[PDB]
DNA sequence: GTATTACACACCATGTAATAC
DNA sequence: GTATTACATGGTGTGTAATAC
């Protein structure tokens, strides 16, 4: 599951580049390791661990995940062909 | 799509346990090695073994290879530059 | 199998012996050899001269060498008191 | 031109046990 | 208690060179 584009702009920064401006300090290395996770697994269901509570987005945006990064912040994506093709950091 | 950092398993796992409470000395115990080895794999010191990853998925979820995969996208980009291939030649005809 | 039996039929059906094939990634035929047969493990660094050689990319060929691995490590470490947080 | 393998050797993961905080 | 790490060790990948064709 390769990643191949990205809605919010602040987490492509600080995985292409490697560029903090767009998220907030404290929950750097926890998203620069989810992000990590997203592009290694195969399929979903690698992305399945207690801590990250992956349940699919569905009724609007079917097909859609979400993964937790602290609290109630989160990370959604689109999975197609195996891959993760949008990635967005918001709320619920 | 070429991340910037890619971050060795242990960091990863040593990152989450902080973030799950779970000391090192507990980790160890459940996953049935000793804490020298846990210090080592979540410094990054060693590597997450196939062994090690059958444990740490049963304790941590995803899957042996899911664990493997990352210790091997880490292992290649710390030897990115290090081999010179640009003498071997890519057998086979030109598509 | 071992991933030596995928490396071995690209060398077949290619017409590559061995030895040109040693000496194209940059290590001696014993160590070819050693890999062809599955007597020893596709390293990383292997990967990366392979990939090179045989297309793909070095995550592939080292995939190949972990499932090899687990599979020799099927029912080999009981983690059935192993807690899943 | 070709392949296979014993040997010596270097590297790395792991267990034990000492030790700083 | 918790975590780290020197040390000894065992396992394993590699080159050299012998042995084969
Ligand atoms: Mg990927
Ligand atoms: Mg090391
Ligand atoms: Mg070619
Ligand atoms: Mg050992
Ligand atoms: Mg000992
Ligand atoms: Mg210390
Ligand atoms: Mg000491
Ligand atoms: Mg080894
Ligand atoms: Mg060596
Ligand atoms: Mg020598
Ligand atoms: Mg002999
Ligand atoms: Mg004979």
């Amino acid at each position: 599951m390769m990643i191949k584009s990205f809605k919010h702009k602040g987490l492509k920064l600080l995985f292409e580049k490697g560029v903090t401006s767009g998220v907030p300090a404290q929950d750097v290395d926890r998203i620069n390791d989810r992000l990590q996770a997203i592009d290694t697994a195969t399929e979903i269901g690698e992305l399945n661990r207690q801590i990250y509570k992956l349940h699919p987005l569905k009724g609007d945006r079917e097909g859609y995940w979400s993964i937790t990064v602290r609290a109630n912040w989160r990370i959604t994506f689109q999975f197609i062909n195996g891959d993760a093709y949008i990635l967005n950091y918001e709320d619920y | 799509m070429r991340q910037f950092k890619v971050s060795h398993p242990g960091e990863m796992i040593a990152r989450d346990l902080e973030d799950m409470g779970v000391s090192g000395r507990r980790f160890a115990h459940n996953i049935g090695v000793t804490p020298a080895t846990v210090s080592r794999l979540l410094a990054g010191k060693t590597a997450l073994t196939p062994s090690l990853s059958i444990r740490i998925a049963a304790a941590l979820g995803s899957t042996p290879e899911f664990w493997l995969r990352l210790q091997s996208n880490y292992d290649l980009r710390q030897l990115e530059n290090q081999i010179d291939t640009s003498g071997i030649v890519l057998y086979g005809e030109s598509n």
